[PDB]
C-alpha cells in the first residue's frame, strides 16, 4: 500500500546538483515526474551556475533516485519501503579512463515530492578521454546488481558511453544505498535494468532532458536444478 | 553533443561582422576581409581554418586592435570570399590567392602571423618561403608536422581515411560534416543560433560551393597515403621553424584542445616559442576569446618594444 | 549462424589446460568438457593437477575455464564462432572490490574437432581476510557482461558476484579483451552476454569440480523511445 | 566450498578407530577422560588442548615430531571426542576445566607443564597458567583465545553467527543441525579431509540432541565485551594480565596464513613478551593443513627451551 508510505503511483521531484569537474566548480538543477510502481521517470536539467561546461554532460546523468523503479511482487523493494523518511547513497566511479568520481545524494519527501540533494565531485579526468573531448553521445543500457549487505543495498554496474566514432567507452559505478529507517524486509540478489536516454535534445534548448526506465528482475537463466549455488 | 549556452547580448551576428568587412580584386576572383586600419606600421593577420572564416575572430581581434592593424580574411572559396578560378581548393590554391593578396594591402616590410588549423600551415609556408619577411608567429591547433603516428591524436583515423576515399563527398558535399556536426562538436559551448548561422551561410547549400571543406583534410599531411606535396611543403617549412631561433613566436595551447595534445611536442621543436593555454576544444576562439586576444595583444607588445 | 564452415559442429568437446599462480603459490589445473556453441551451454570437469591442496577459494579460477559456447542470436553477430576454424584469444583483467587484483591470459584454438584452450591465471595482493583467501565462497551469481566492437577487437565488461557462506555478497570487476586470430567479417555492435555459472554434481564425493555454464547474448529487453539519443 | 584432496595424505590416514586404539581412559572425579600418552621421557610433560568441534585426533599427524623430545599428552575434553560426559550435563569453560584440573593432578606430571593450546583449549591453557603460574614451563597458542573482543574490526564475519548462536536459534542450528561439525569444521580447512578423517570428527556428534552441548555451549563462553559471559570475561581479562607479564616464561604463537582468527590476535599475541612467531599455511584448524611444519617448529621450540636450564 503505496499511500501508507507518503507516496502516490506518479510522483513529482526536484534535484539540486552541486558539482566539482577538476577545477570547475557548477550548479545544475532538475524538475521532473515519474511512475514509482512501473520504474519510468523524466528530468529536464539545467546549468543554474558554471555554464558552459567545459566537460561532457552525460557524466552527471546517473546523478540526476532508485524510488523510479519497477520491483516485481517477488522482488522486495528496498527503496520505496526506505519512505517517508527517505534514503540516501554514496556512489563511486572509476572510468576506465583512469579518472575518479564521487556522487553522495539525499532523497527526501516533502509535500508529494521527491526532494533530491546531490553532490558531484570528479577528477584526474584523462585530457583525450571522452570526458573532456566531449564525444559522448550517451549512455546505453546498463544491469546494475543489487544485493544486500547488513542494513543497506549494494549495486554495481558498467555504465557504457557511446561516442560519435560509434565506439564505446566505460566506467563501474559501484553505489551503497542506506534507508533513513529501517525496512522490514532486505532483498536477494537481482538485477535493474536500465535504459537512460535524452528524449527531446534536438531543440536548440539551453537544457537537456533525460528519460530513464528501469526495471528490476532476477536473472533469466534457468539454475540448474539443484547446482550451487 | 549537447552544450548549453552562455551570456549573448554581445553578439555579432553574420550581417554585422560582414558590413564591417571590406573586399579587394585578386587574380581572377575577389577576397573579403576585415581590416583596422589603425596603426599600420604593423600588421597582424589572422588565418583561419577549415570550417570557418574570419568570423572565427570577431571576439578575439579588438584586443590586439590597439597596438597594430589586424587584418582578417576569408580563405578563398570560403567565408564571403570569391571563389578559385579552377574550383580547385588545396593548400596551394589558398596559397597562390593568399599571396597575390598579400601586394594589396601595402603590407609592412615584417608581417606578425596568427594562424588556427590551415590558417597556420599557410603563414607558415609563406613564413618558409618569405624568411626575412616574419616579425612573428602566432598559432594554435595548428599543422605543426607530418603525422608519423596517431598515438596522442584525437580518434580521427577512420575519419580521414573515409574523406580520403570517395565516402567524403556524400559526408561533406551533401551532409555538411565539417559544418554541421564536427564545428559544434569541437566548441565547448553551445553557439547562439546566429552564430552558428554565420558559419552555415556559405556552405548552406548542398554541392561543390562546399568542396573547400573536403579538399583542406585531404590535404592533411601524413609520412603513410598522404598527399606527397603536401608531405614535402610542410616538412619544409617544420625544418625552418625548427632552425628559427631569432623569431618570436607564441603557441595557444587549448585545453583540453583538439589536436594541441598531440602537436605540442613538435610545435614545441621550434624556439623562441612562449607558450600559454585557454579553455576549449578545437575552435578554441568560440571559448577563451577574450583571454586569447590578451595573451596576443601582450606577446605583440613585448615583440614590439625589442 | 552459418557453421558453414569455421570446422565446428553445433556440439563441441574441449580441453583446458591452466597454469596459475595465486600468491606465491604454483599449481596447474585441467578441464575437460563440451559443449553447445549455437544455444551457449558448456559442462566442464575441473581437477587440480598439481599444487593441491589450494590455498585460496578455487572459483576464482572459474572464468578461465570460452566465448564459443555462447547463445548468440540472428539479429547480433558472433564474433567469437566468426573467429575460427583459428580460433581467438583473450586478456582478462579482473578487481576484487578488496583490492587483489588478477590476469588472465587465454588462447583458444580447434585442433580436430576440439576446443583446445590454453591459460594462464596469476593473482596478486589478496586480501587475507578477504573471502577467497578464507574460502568463504559457495559460488558465482549470474552475471551481465556488456560487449561492444572496438575496431578489430570485442571489448566485454562485466561484475562477478560470489555470493558466500555469510549469504552476503563479494564482487570484483571483470573487463575482457578478445581477439580473433584472422578478421572476420562482420564486428557486433552492442549487447550483453548473460551468464549463469553454476557447480553441479555436488556429490561431496571427489575433489574435483563440475562447472556448467549458460552464456545467453540478448539486446536489452527496454524498448529504446523513438527519437531518443543515442 | 570447493575444496581438492590431498594426493599424499591417503598413504598415511589415520583413521577414527586406529587414534582411539592408541589411547587410555582414566576416571576423573565422576566421569572419565580419554586422553592419548606418549609415556617416554616423562621427565617433561607438554599437553595438546584442541578447541571446538575436535578432539584429541587434531594432533594426530602433529605429536609424533614432539614425542622423541618429551612425553606428550593429549586428553579429549569433557563430553567431547571419546571423553566421558560431564556428570551435570553442562559445558561451560569452568566445566571442562574442573576435569581437566582433576586429570591434571593423576598424570605424575613435572613442576612445571609445557602446554600446546588451540582455540578454547588455549584459553583452558592460558586458565591454568593464572592459577598455577609456578606450575607453566612453556605456552604454545595458535587461533587462541587471547584476550577479550571489544571490536570486530579484524575478526571474521562471525559477528551475526554468534548473534544467532547465543539464541535460541543456536538450539537449532547446533543440536539439531551440527553447524560446527559439518559446517565451520570442514570450510575451516584448506584440503578436503578424506572421508575417514571427517567420520572420525563426526562420529562424537553423530546423533542429534543434546550430546552435542559442547559444540553449542563454546561459543557462547565468546568473550565479548558487550554481551559476553561476565565471569568468562573476567577470567580472560585476568590471564591476559597475567600473560602480559610473563618476560619469564617462553611462548611460542604459531601464526596460521591467512588463518580464522590469527589476523584478529596476533597483535594482542605481541603483547606478550619471551613470545616465539612462525607461521604456517592454513585456515582455522591448521593442524590439518600444516601438521608436520607444526610438529617440527613446537619440536625445536621445546628443545631450545630444554636447554636453557
Amino acid at each position: 500500500d503505496l499511500a501508507k508510505l507518503g507516496l502516490k503511483e506518479v510522483m513529482p521531484t526536484k534535484i539540486n546538483l552541486e558539482g566539482l569537474v577538476g577545477d570547475h566548480a557548477f550548479s545544475m538543477e532538475g524538475v521532473g515526474e515519474g511512475n514509482i510502481l512501473e520504474g519510468t521517470q523524466e528530468v529536464k536539467i539545467s546549468v543554474t551556475k558554471g555554464a558552459p561546461l567545459p566537460f561532457a554532460f552525460d557524466i552527471v546523468s546517473v546523478a540526476f533516485n532508485r524510488a523510479y523503479t519497477g520491483y516485481p511482487e517477488e522482488i522486495s523493494d528496498y527503496f520505496l519501503q526506505s519512505f517517508p523518511e527517505g534514503f540516501t547513497y554514496e556512489r563511486n566511479i572509476r572510468y576506465q579512463d583512469g579518472g575518479t568520481a564521487i556522487v553522495k545524494s539525499d532523497i527526501s519527501l516533502e509535500d508529494g515530492k521527491f526532494i533530491v540533494n546531490v553532490d558531484f565531485k570528479a577528477k584526474d579526468l584523462r585530457r583525450m578521454g571522452p570526458v573532456m573531448q566531449q564525444d559522448i553521445v550517451g549512455m546505453q543500457p546498463s544491469y546494475e546488481s543489487m544485493y544486500t549487505n547488513v542494513t543497506s543495498v549494494i549495486g554495481e554496474c558498467i555504465i557504457a558511453f557511446k561516442l560519435q566514432t560509434g565506439k564505446h567507452f566505460t566506467y563501474h559505478m559501484r553505489t551503497v544505498y542506506k534507508s533513513k529507517k529501517p525496512v522490514e524486509t532486505m532483498p536477494l540478489y537481482h538485477f535493474i535494468q536500465h535504459r537512460l536516454v535524452k528524449t527531446n535534445v534536438d531543440t536548440a534548448s539551453g537544457y537537456v532532458v533525460q528519460h530513464e526506465t528501469a526495471i528490476a528482475a532476477h536473472s533469466t537463466i534457468k539454475k540448474i536444478e539443484g547446482s550451487l549455488p | 553533443k549537447v552544450y548549453d549556452p552562455e551570456q549573448r547580448k554581445r553578439m555579432i551576428t553574420g550581417p554585422q561582422w560582414w558590413a564591417r568587412c571590406k573586399q579587394m580584386n585578386v587574380l581572377d576572383s575577389f577576397i573579403n576581409y576585415y581590416d583596422s586600419e589603425k596603426h599600420a606600421e604593423n600588421a597582424v593577420i589572422f588565418l583561419h581554418g577549415n570550417a570557418t572564416s574570419s568570423y572565427l575572430w570577431r571576439h578575439v581581434v579588438p584586443h590586439i586592435e590597439p597596438v597594430a592593424r589586424c587584418i582578417i580574411p576569408d580563405l578563398i572559396g570560403m567565408g564571403k570570399s570569391g571563389k578559385s578560378g579552377n574550383g580547385s581548393y588545396r593548400l596551394l590554391d589558398h596559397y597562390k590567392y593568399l599571396t597575390a593578396w598579400f601586394e594589396l594591402l601595402n603590407l609592412p616590410k615584417k608581417i606578425i602571423f596568427v594562424g588556427h588549423d590551415w590558417g597556420a600551415a599557410l603563414a607558415f609556408h609563406y613564413a618558409y618561403e618569405h624568411q626575412d619577411r616574419i616579425k612573428a608567429i602566432v598559432h594554435m591547433e595548428s599543422v605543426v608536422d607530418v603525422i608519423e603516428s596517431w598515438d596522442e591524436w584525437p580518434d580521427i583515423e577512420e575519419d580521414i581515411a573515409l574523406i580520403k576515399s570517395e565516402e567524403g563527398e556524400k559526408m561533406v558535399l551533401e551532409n555538411n560534416f565539417f559544418v554541421e556536426t564536427v564545428l559544434p562538436s569541437k566548441i565547448m559551448r553551445k553557439l547562439e543560433p546566429e552564430e552558428f548561422a554565420a558559419y552555415l551561410e556559405p556552405f548552406k547549400e548542398k554541392g561543390e560551393v562546399r568542396r573547400p571543406t573536403l579538399s583542406w583534410p585531404r590535404e592533411i599531411p601524413l609520412v603513410k597515403g598522404g598527399k606527397p606535396d603536401v608531405v614535402q611543403i610542410v616538412r619544409n617549412y617544420n625544418a625552418y621553424l625548427r632552425a628559427s631561433d631569432d623569431l618570436p613566436k607564441l603557441f595557444i595551447e587549448s585545453d583540453p584542445g583538439f589536436f594541441s595534445n598531440a602537436i605540442v611536442e613538435g610545435a614545441k621543436k621550434f624556439p623562441n616559442t612562449e607558450f600559454v593555454k585557454v579553455k576549449g576544444l578545437h575552435f578554441l576562439q568560440e571559448d577563451a576569446p577574450d583571454e586569447m586576444g590578451k595573451y596576443i595583444k601582450s606577446f605583440v607588445e613585448r615583440v614590439l618594444k625589442n
